[PDB]
Formats: structure tokens, sequence, C-alpha cells
């Protein structure tokens, strides 16, 4: 597990929170994100 | 007439405290739905002040 993301559509037209540990610094933005289907990381 | 400066006109729920929205769907203002095309009943939430 790495983030967390937050919201209502979870696409874009509104915004929405996402949280994503990367490695050393937890990187936290709100915007306005097109998700895909499946999200997840390329470690 | 300057309008840069714009206010959500219309919202189908009032907002919560600190809450904000900038979201542009078209509001239904009918029972007709709008599919993101505006038109008669279909209004652009954002109008310009004057
Ligand atoms: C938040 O979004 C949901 C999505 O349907 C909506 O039902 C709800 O009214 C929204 N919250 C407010 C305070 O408008």
């Amino acid at each position: 597990i790495r983030g967390w993301i937050f919201g209502t559509t979870l696409d874009s037209k509104t915004q929405s929170l996402l949280i994503v540990n990367n490695a050393t610094n937890v990187v936290i933005k709100v915007c306005e994100f097109q998700f895909c289907n499946d999200p997840f990381l390329g470690v | 007439g300057n309008y840069n400066y714009l206010y959500r006109l219309f919202r189908k729920s009032n907002l919560k405290p600190f809450e904000r929205d900038i979201s542009t769907e078209i509001y239904q203002a009918g029972s007709t739905p709008c599919n993101g095309v505006e038109g008669f009943n279909c209004y652009f939430p954002l109008q310009s002040y004057g």
C-alpha cells in the first residue's frame, strides 16, 4: 500500500484528494485528477 | 465591464463550511437530462459579475 484517493466521482470535472508515499516523502494534492479504472504504481 | 470575476449561480445543495466547489457541470434545472449539453433548462452554473 502506498496511497489513497478520495472524492465523489474520482474523475475530472471535480477535485479529488490524492495521498501517495513515494519512498522518503508523502505527496498530497487535490488536483482535478483523471484517474484510471484500476490505478496503481509502477515500482 | 469586467467579467473576469465569477460566482456560482446554481447548485444541487448548499456548501458545507469552508467547502470549495469549482465544478463546471451543467446544472439541470428541469426534468430533462442535459448530458453535458447546454440549452433550455440547462445552464452554466457560473455567472460573471458586472
Ligand atoms: C457531495 O457529492 C455527492 C455526490 O452525489 C452529493 O450527493 C452531495 O450532495 C455532495 N455534497 C454536498 C454538500 O453538496
